[PDB]
């Protein structure tokens, strides 16, 4: 992130009041041989972040200089989804009822390790191996 | 990217309205068609 915008970034997390638009694109690129025109099933699954809540807050430490904060994003990673041939990674409803709080509670680390080496490590609410490989499904079509 | 509201649209034909066809591909494209390219040309990314 460029340094200026980082910093504004980082002020939105810390004080500025808006809404980080978490676009959790789901692009699903599959082939064309087996068929299928759009392959690509993309959904944005958007998480508007909330001033200053509690993953912000998390987010305002993670980019003041710590790397230890475990930004809980409330269950927005998709584990079953009906990707069809066309655009649209929609998962399946009722498979995730709240589709939005049924998906997987999902977290976030930034690992900046200065040696300021800041990773980003995608890692679960639940993270037993999925701070490494999250296992979602799709539901094929 | 800003979709050109009917206002919008408005404007950008007035300000092209002496060349004919200037306004004409203005106009002719329907409101909320005439799109805002708003690039970032912030950088960060560092080059290789």
């Amino acid at each position: 992130i460029s340094p200026p915008s980082r910093a504004q970034m980082k002020r939105e997390l810390y004080n500025g009041t808006a809404d980080i638009t978490l676009r959790f694109t789901w692009n699903f690129q599959r082939d064309l041989a087996k068929g299928g025109t759009v392959e690509y099933a993309n959904e944005k699954h958007m998480l508007a972040l909330a001033p200053n809540s509690t993953a912000r807050r998390q987010l305002a430490s993670l980019l003041e200089g710590t790397s230890d904060q475990s930004v809980v994003i409330p269950n927005l990673f998709p584990k079953y989804i009906r990707a069809p041939n066309g655009p649209e990674a929609n998962p399946v409803k009722q498979l995730q009822p709240n589709e939005e709080a049924d998906y997987l509670g999902v977290r976030i680390q930034l690992r900046r390790e200065q040696g300021f080496l800041e990773w980003w490590v995608i890692e679960l609410q639940e993270c037993r191996t999925d701070c490494n490989l999250l296992p979602m499904v799709i539901f094929s079509d | 990217i800003i979709p050109f509201t009917a206002q919008a649209y408005e404007e950008l034909s007035r300000q092209f309205d002496p060349q004919p066809l200037a306004m004409q591909f203005i106009s002719q494209y329907s409101p909320e068609d005439i799109v805002t390219a708003q690039i970032e040309g912030s950088s960060g990314a560092l080059w290789r």
